[PDB]
This record gives C-alpha cells, structure tokens and sequence, in this order.
C-alpha cells in the first residue's frame, strides 16, 4: 500500500546526486517513521540519515537515531548490523537508552536470552513502536538454531525461546522445517551434510593443467 | 603551513575538472593538441587522478581540522566528482576502473562501504595493475569488517599474486606497492589471527619466519590474554582512515580529535568482538566424538559451574559458525573434518618460471639490438 | 624363486606358514634372505609383524625396474598391470579388427590398393626421367 | 601429443568396428558368434580392478611428479639462461 509508493521517493531521488543536501533527510526520517509503523525496509537510505550525522553533528535527532540500530536489529542475522553499529559517532552514545539499545546487541550474537526475554526493561513503547519484533528477532533465532540441533527436547526449546507454550511451538515449528519428533526430539537436516569434506581427493583435471601442456608438449 | 600552495596548485586544475569534463570537453579540440605537441610526458590523466587522491588526503586533514562541517576539499573531491566521472559518452582511455575506486574510494573515507556487487558487474575496460592492489585490499578490508570471512580467504589470495616484472622507469606505482603488499598480508596473516586457523592461504604463499612473528601473536589468542583485542586493533590503526598530515596542532581546544573520535573509539570495541570467536574457537578439535556424559564432561573440564553450563556453554559455542548435531538418546555429538589440501603450486610454479624465462628473454633480447 | 613365483599368486601369507614351508633354515636366516632380493631385483614382498602377515604386491605406486628375473612366469602383480594396461586395449582390438572380419572396411582397403599400385603405373618414367636430369645436376653443382 | 592424441584416433577407429558388429551381434548376427565372444569376454578380463580412490594416490601424485620436473627443468635452464645473461656481458 504505502510501501510501493514512498519507495519511488528513496529509489528514484536518492539513488543520485541529492545525496550531499540534507533535504533528503525531510523525508527520510519520515522513512525512519516508516519502518516502525509499516515494517519497510531501505537499508542504505537508513545508512544515508546516519550519513548525515558524522559529516554533519548539526542535525543529530535522537528519536531518529534509537530506533534505526533497533530496527537493524531486525536485520540480524544479517552481517549489516556491524557496519551500522559504528556508524553512530561515540559522542552520541552516552544517552540513556542508546547505552541499552547498543548492550542489547552485544548479547545477541552471544545469545542471551534471559536479558532479551525475561530481564528486558519494557519501559520503553518503541519496542511495541517497531510491528512485529518478536516475530523478526525469532526469526533471526529459528535461523541460527537450525546449525546447531538434530536432537532437543521441547521444554529446553522453549525455555532458550522465551517462555511461549506448546500452544504456539508447534505454530512457529510449523513455519521453518521443524518437526517434533516426540519426546522431545526436533528435526532439522541429517547427519552426512556437515561432516564437510574438503577432501583429500581432490584433483588436477585435464584443462586445468592443458595451458602450460601445450608449449612444452 | 608551507602546504597551502600545495593544495592551491593542483586543486586549481581539480576545478577545472568538473568544469571541463563534465561540461564541455566531448568536443574539445583546443586543450587536446596543446597536450599532444607542447610536453614531455605522456601519463597526465593518470597522474591527474590519482597525485589528486594524494594531495586532497594531505588538505583533508588539513581542512577538517580547521573546518568541520562542509570542508573545501571535503566538497571539490566528494560533492564534485562522482556523477561527473562516469556518466558521459564515451571516454575511451584507462580511467575506467580507475574512476569507479575513485568513487568507492571517496565512499570509503567515510565507512558506508555496501556496493560490492554492483561495481563488480559493471566494467567493460582492462584494469590496471595500480587498481588491482587498491580494490582487493578495499572490498576486503570492507569483507573483513562485513564478515564474509570464508570469502576472505579468496579476496585476499586475489591480491598476492606476486608477479611484478618491475616496470620502473620513473614511479609508476606512486610510492605504494611495498607499503600496501605490506598491508594485505598483514590483515591475510590478521585473519589467521582472528579466524583460527583455517587458512592455509599464507602457508602456501610465504615462508615460516615471518609466520611465527605473528605466530608469537595468535597464541595469545587461544586462553588469557586481554591485549589480542589490543594487538588486532592497533596493527589495522595507520590502515582504518590513513591520515598522513596535520599542518596545525593547537591542544588548547584540540578539535582534531572530534573526527578521532569519530572513527577511532566506536572501531575499537567491535575489535572486543573479534576474538570472541577466537574464544568461540578456543577448543580447537581434539575430542571430537563423545557421549552425553562427555558433553556434561566436557561441561566441566571446560570450566567450573558446570551444572547449568549449558546456558553459557552456548555462550561457549554459537558466535557464528559451529555445527554438530547432537543426540539425546546415546549422546553422538558430531565430528567437521580439518582435511588436507594438496600442492597446486607446483603448477604456479612452472607459469611462475615460464613467464620469467620469456621475459628475462624478452627484455634482454631488445638488449642485443640495443648495444649491439 | 619361492617368492619370485609366490608373489605372483598370493597375495598375504602369513609368515608361520612360510617357516614350515622351507625346512633348512631358520626363522632369522630367512628374514634376511626375504628382504635383499626385494629391495634389490625387484620383488613385491612385504611384512606386517602385527598379525604376522606377508604381502605380496598391494603397493600401487611401484615403477618397476629393468633388472628382475623374469623366469617361471605367471600373471604378475597389478603394480605391473595397472602400468601397462593402455597396452592390452591397443593389443586386443586390433586382433579383434580380424575377428570380425567387417566388409565394409575391406572395400576401402582394395579401393586403396587398386589406387595405389595404378598410382605407379600412372607415375612411371615421370621421376626417373627427372632423377636423369637430377643426375645431371649433380655434375653441374659438384663442379660449381 | 598429437601422437598421442592420434593413438586415441587408433583406439577411436578400431572402438568402431567392435562396436557397430556388437550392435550386429546382439541382434541377429550370431552364427559364428563363440570366436569373436570368446575375444570379447577375454579383453574385458584382462583389465584389472580397483576402486577409484586407489586410482588417485596413484595418478593424481605421479601428476605431481611430472608437474613437479617441469618446475625444476625450468628453474635449472632460467638460471642457465640467468647465468648466460651473466657470463654474456
């Protein structure tokens, strides 16, 4: 609805010249407004508002700049999350709740969830601001435990999970390729793909080596 | 001072740059023979480019230490050239590659380097062998901070190819090859400090010697040591933004420092980050296939407060990139070979001798109509 | 010769059968006598103590040498058939060109002779009445 | 090399007539079928058997052999060539 045509102002003004005047920025903290109402996403024009704060300190907003490493937050797993991370100078980094939002991804690449779930200072309505945070973070979450299972038992699923019931574990587990196997056992993949053989068997084929075969024949 | 004329010189003819090549130079006819009959040398375009790189990296710590926002070469090397580089008809010379790291290069002073692919896709020109040590060494270290590590294997080798066939004759480099094959070797060796131990790309390029300099540095890595966060962050310091000059140093108020901490003081904690998988990887694989009393054993020959460990076991062990499987009824945990690779340099080695053989046979063949 | 003439049937003997198998020396006179003619003259001959096991070829890196006795004679070692076996294709088929006996290939063969000796007779007394002249040349380039 | 590609040629040739007398044989052409199916069977035979894995260690290292004197012939003869660019002045 909304996404389609806000997305013909950031794709098709800011993929040029304009990039150096601020009145981009007139509309593109309304894009940081459009991510936590609508779930958008243009992450190199959300990368352009903090463009505009290390070259220019004059217009650093602080409702603006919380919610963009929040919301990049979401974009975890994505590896984005460390170039971002610094794009803030330090001299913006000694207000409260940047201190927690900037902890908060600390402890996710480590995976504390007993902070994330069930200590989380909730004082704060931007993280009810942003639609649908539980279901990205998991996300990122059903993602990264699908390296390191072929066998866990449900109660200890949902307890690293965050304290959700059976009444929505077997909806999420639905969504990713899970199956219970019961009792407690979870299903992701089968042994022989990550053995990884780079294997000793490896070989010299006919044309990789017919280059210099051809001068000395 | 005694740099202000430095700028002013060249800086006069990076004016014109944007005014002439973007303007009105498809037609130009005038300035075209004036270059053709009037001088000595024949190398300009690339001298005006690149010796423009040099002089605007000595007056941008210059200007932005004497004026912060919208600094004067701040503005005639970013908000002049980037749309004035390539967009026009055709200018069939070797600037092709060159303008584009020209403009990722001035998208990398700042650090919002995201385009890999896009500037990969489009080239239809040769490259010149000054562009293939910079765009190697940029995308990677931007690789290296994006964390493509099992690709950083083959970005860096892509620069390390080793084969100079010295071409100076007057320093056509410009004063930058020993300096920067310094440099990526040194984060290639860095990211056999940080990514222990899977490559295996320096043991096949380079020798032991130099191997157990940083091999004094990635055994510290492994249990206990608080300065390997200190030692991966201040050996990348002359190599985040390179600053090269200042022309005025007043303490008073500094107001130097405010672009260092800019950069410097927010790069350093995620340098606290990078060994934490070396923390991760602080087990390499010894013990491998266990039951569930050995994972619960391997609980406590770990570390103490074993009984939950688990909680912070997967602190041990998920940074990105461990996998086993394990099992709950006879306990399996599973085993991710460390395998061999096998020479292929002997190969190189003969294109290696080879092109030296004609070479060494080419140059000096001239030598025998040139004396004799 | 035992062991040029069991290593080319056996494979792994072990080596109590093989002190049984030669009444007239001991284990360690033996031993000694094993290992020269294998190292030199081009035996396959090795020995695994840990089940007390001989094994004869089972090494397929082998060049072989050009000084062995080649005597009482069977099917060697594969480290002398895995070389060599390009060979046995090129041998075979050629003798099974005859055993077909295929006639569409016979009528190129004639139609290539008939061409051939009537080349001759189309050719004849035109290069030997320039071998004349090319004689004649030789008595005009050796005097110049 | 083109002679040793041509003894593919001397294969690919006599390949040929084996090959199109067994699409003769199998069907109908089966009189005097003994003579040329004792040959066949025997030829089939006489080539040995292993698992490709022992093939490798073989091939793939002799490989490196050959691959390893063409290095070395050519460090020889450049600084056979280097110390004639030596000797030459």
């Amino acid at each position: 609805a909304m996404f389609e045509q806000m997305r013909a102002n950031v794709g098709k003004l800011l993929k040029g010249i304009d990039r150096y005047n601020p009145e981009n920025l007139a509309t593109l903290e309304r894009y940081v407004e459009t991510q936590a109402k609508e779930n958008a996403y243009d992450l190199e024009a959300n990368l352009a508002v903090l463009k505009l704060y290390q070259f220019n300190p004059a217009f650093f907003q602080t409702t603006v700049t919380a919610q963009i490493l929040l919301k990049a937050l979401t974009n975890l797993p994505h590896t984005d999350f460390t170039l971002c991370k610094c794009m803030i100078d330090q001299a913006h980094q000694e207000e409260r709740p940047i201190r927690q939002i900037l902890y908060l991804g600390d402890l996710l690449e480590t995976c504390h969830f007993q902070a994330f779930w069930q200590a989380l200072d909730e004082n704060m309505d931007l993280l009810e601001g942003i639609t649908g945070f539980e279901d990205s973070v998991r996300k990122f979450i059903c993602h990264v435990v699908g390296i390191t299972y072929q066998h866990i038992d449900r109660w200890l699923l949902a307890e690293m999970l965050g304290d959700l019931s059976d009444s929505q574990l077997k909806v999420w587990m639905s969504k990713y390729g899970w199956s219970a196997d019961e009792s407690g056992q979870i299903f992701i993949c089968s042994q022989e793909e990550s053995i990884k053989p780079k294997n000793i068997v490896e070989k010299i084929d006919f044309d990789s080596v017919s280059s210099i075969m051809a001068s000395s024949q | 001072q005694w740099l202000w004329d430095i700028i002013d010189e060249f800086i006069y003819q990076f004016q014109s740059f944007s005014q002439y090549r973007c303007k009105t130079a498809k037609k130009s006819e005038e300035e075209i023979d004036f270059l053709r009959s009037n001088p000595k040398i024949w190398n300009v375009h690339s001298v005006l480019n690149v010796l423009h790189s040099l002089v605007d990296k000595s007056n941008i710590n210059r200007q932005l230490e004497v004026y912060t926002s919208g600094g004067d070469p701040e503005s005639v090397a970013g908000e002049y050239g980037r749309h004035s580089l390539y967009k026009m008809l055709g200018y069939f010379s070797l600037v092709g590659l060159l303008r584009l790291h020209s403009l990722l290069g001035d998208y990398y002073q700042a650090i919002k380097v995201l385009e890999n692919i896009e500037l990969n896709k489009k080239s239809m020109y040769s490259r010149v062998p000054e562009c293939q040590v910079t765009t190697y060494y940029y995308v990677g270290f931007a690789y290296l901070m994006m964390r493509r590590y099992q690709d950083a294997i083959r970005v860096f080798a892509n620069i390390l190819l080793y084969i100079q066939r010295t071409k100076s004759m007057f320093q056509r480099t410009t004063y930058k090859y020993e300096m920067i094959n310094k440099q990526n070797e040194q984060m290639h060796a860095l990211l056999a400090i940080a990514l222990t131990m899977y490559p295996m790309r320096i043991d096949e390029s380079i020798h032991l010697q130099l191997r157990e300099k940083y091999g004094d540095k990635m055994l510290r890595m492994q249990k206990g040591d608080p300065q390997v966060y200190e030692e991966l962050f201040s050996y990348s310091c002359p190599k985040f933004l390179s600053p090269v000059v200042p022309n005025y140093d007043n303490v008073h108020p500094n107001y130097h420092k405010e672009p260092f901490l800019q950069q410097l003081k927010v790069f350093s904690d995620e340098v606290q980050q990078q060994a934490q998988l070396s923390t991760i990887r602080s087990f390499l694989k010894l013990y491998t296939t266990m039951p569930v009393a050995k994972l619960a054993g391997f609980l406590d020959l770990t570390e103490q407060e074993f009984r939950i460990q688990l909680l912070v076991f997967k602190h041990k062990m998920k940074n990105l990139v461990w996998t086993s499987g394990i099992s709950a009824l006879d306990g399996e945990f599973q085993s991710a070979s460390e395998v061999d690779f096998y020479i292929d340099k002997d190969m190189i080695h003969i294109a290696d001798t080879k092109v030296a053989r004609r070479y060494g046979d080419f140059f000096i063949r001239q030598i025998h109509k040139f004396e004799e | 010769r035992l062991l040029q003439q069991v290593s080319q049937i056996y494979q792994s003997i072990e080596f109590s059968r093989l002190t049984s198998l030669v009444p007239f020396v001991d284990a360690f006179q033996l031993e000694r006598a094993i290992v020269d003619a294998a190292r030199h003259c081009d035996l396959q001959v090795r020995i695994d103590h840990t089940s007390r096991t001989l094994s004869f070829g089972s090494d397929l890196n082998y060049a072989t040498r050009e000084d062995a006795p080649i005597g009482p004679h069977l099917q060697s070692m594969p480290s002398e058939q895995i070389r060599n076996q390009l060979t046995a294709m090129s041998s075979v088929l050629a003798k099974a060109l005859e055993v077909i006996k295929p006639a569409h290939i016979l009528q190129e063969k004639e139609e290539q002779h008939q061409l051939a000796v009537t080349a001759y007779l189309k050719n004849s007394r035109k290069e030997h009445q320039r071998i004349l002249a090319r004689r004649q040349t030789i008595e005009e380039r050796k005097e110049r | 090399l083109q002679q040793v590609g041509g003894a593919s040629a001397r294969i690919q040739d006599a390949l040929s007539t084996v090959l199109q007398y067994a699409e003769d044989v199998l069907s109908g052409k089966v009189s005097a079928d003994n003579t040329v199916g004792r040959f066949l069977m025997s030829l089939v035979n006489q080539v040995p058997k292993i698992v490709p894995d022992d093939f490798e260690t073989m091939l793939n290292s002799n490989i490196n052999d050959l691959l390893m004197v063409t290095y070395l012939a050519n460090l020889t003869q450049s600084q056979i060539a280097l110390n004639e660019k030596l000797v030459n002045l």
